[PDB]
């Protein structure tokens, strides 16, 4: 139930 | 309350003072698209001047609508409008609509050539699949998804523009692109050439006319059922029937282990499966918006509050329905364009 924080658009 | 111009190609854009740094982020048939700084909010935003929203009945029946659509909803996972201005101050010498709308970092154009691990996946078509059930329940079935619309931030999050609808071909379902009839679990065709695509790192059924579209869907997924053969009207079947037969590549050979993270293995059949129930030519064979996320590879993330949630107003079915003049089309769209 921990969802990811953070997306790589770099 | 008070206005300045800033020139952003060709176009004209005049705006309320609080938004500020604009630059051109998109421009089509729908209008021309600034990202901008609202410095009453201290957020970037995104200005849409509606491209002649006046010119004919088609034009401005399509602005009330976007209007009226964008007031059935209210999710995390859809693009809200923000405020909605103009910089004419009186009926008669109205002419030009901007809507402001909250700001992303990117579509998923990006992130389909990426490599996700399986919570970011499952994650991101999880949050796809709470906005497409939310406007669904809103009386809005889009029909025009596909990774340019939908739009995501750093933090992982995402939203769905606009809805759907409104080349753009290659995520349209079967039943769309052979003219049958559609409901609701159409934006599940999408959601599978997106995955399936977020997978593979290219397009699932590329072409280039509708022709060769449908050469690579039945390439891939063999030719349908006979049954759904007969549901076509007599010219698309003939066609259809008369193209080779595949018997289909089946989904471990389209999506093999190799593909996915891996163990993991659960894990990537969880992701097969969903995939093989979602590329599912047949709309009464294809999985649900409620399947789909009830499914052991979206389900993790399950929420009430994000699932559950219930539109401000289900879309009047009709009014859909309902001419006015362009005087009386004006009146409404001005009436809402300045609403408070
Ligand atoms: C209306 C609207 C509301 S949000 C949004 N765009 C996004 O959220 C993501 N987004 C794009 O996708 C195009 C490239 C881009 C550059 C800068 C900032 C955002 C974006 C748009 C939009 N982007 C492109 N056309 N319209």
């Amino acid at each position: 139930p921990k969802r990811p924080t953070t997306l790589n658009l770099f | 309350n008070q206005f300045y111009s800033v020139e952003v190609g060709d176009s004209t854009f005049t705006v309320l003072k609080r938004y500020q740094n604009l630059k051109p982020i998109g421009s089509g048939a729908q209008g021309i698209v600034c990202a901008a700084y609202d410095a009453v909010l201290d957020r970037n935003v995104a200005i849409k001047k509606l491209s002649r929203p006046f010119q004919n009945q088609t034009h401005a029946k399509r602005a009330y609508r976007e209007l009226v659509l964008m007031k059935c909803v209210n999710h995390k996972n859809i693009i809200s409008l923000l405020n909605v201005f103009t910089p004419q101050k009186t009926l008669e010498e109205f002419q030009d609509v901007y809507l402001v709308m909250e700001l992303m970092d990117a579509n998923l154009c990006q992130v389909i050539q990426m490599e996700l691990d399986h919570e970011r996946m499952s994650y991101l078509l999880y949050q796809m699949l709470c906005g497409i059930k939310h406007l669904h329940s809103a009386g809005i079935i889009h029909r025009d998804l596909k990774p340019s619309n939908i739009v995501v931030k750093s933090d992982c999050t995402l939203k769905i523009l606009d809805f759907g609808l409104a080349v753009t071909r290659y995520y349209r379902a079967p039943e769309v692109i052979l003219g049958m009839g559609y409901k609701e679990n159409v934006d599940i065709w999408s959601v599978g050439c997106i995955m399936g695509e977020m997978v593979r790192h290219k397009i699932l059924f590329p072409g280039r006319d509708y022709i060769d579209q449908w050469n690579k869907v039945i390439e891939q997924l063999g030719t349908p059922c006979p049954e759904f053969m007969k549901k076509l009207q007599p010219t698309v079947r003939n066609y259809v029937e008369n193209r080779p037969k595949y018997a289909g590549l089946t989904f471990p050979k389209l999506f093999p282990d190799s593909l996915f993270p891996a163990h993991n293995k659960l894990k990537a059949s969880q992701a097969r499966d969903l995939l093989s129930k979602m590329l599912v030519i047949d709309p009464a064979k294809r999985i649900s918006v409620d399947d789909a996320l009830q499914h052991p590879y979206i389900n993790v993330w399950y929420d009430p509050a994000e699932v559950e949630a219930p539109p401000p107003q289900i879309y009047d079915k009709q009014l859909d329905e309902r001419e006015h003049t362009i005087e009386e089309w004006k009146e409404l769209i001005y009436k809402e364009v300045m609403n408070s």
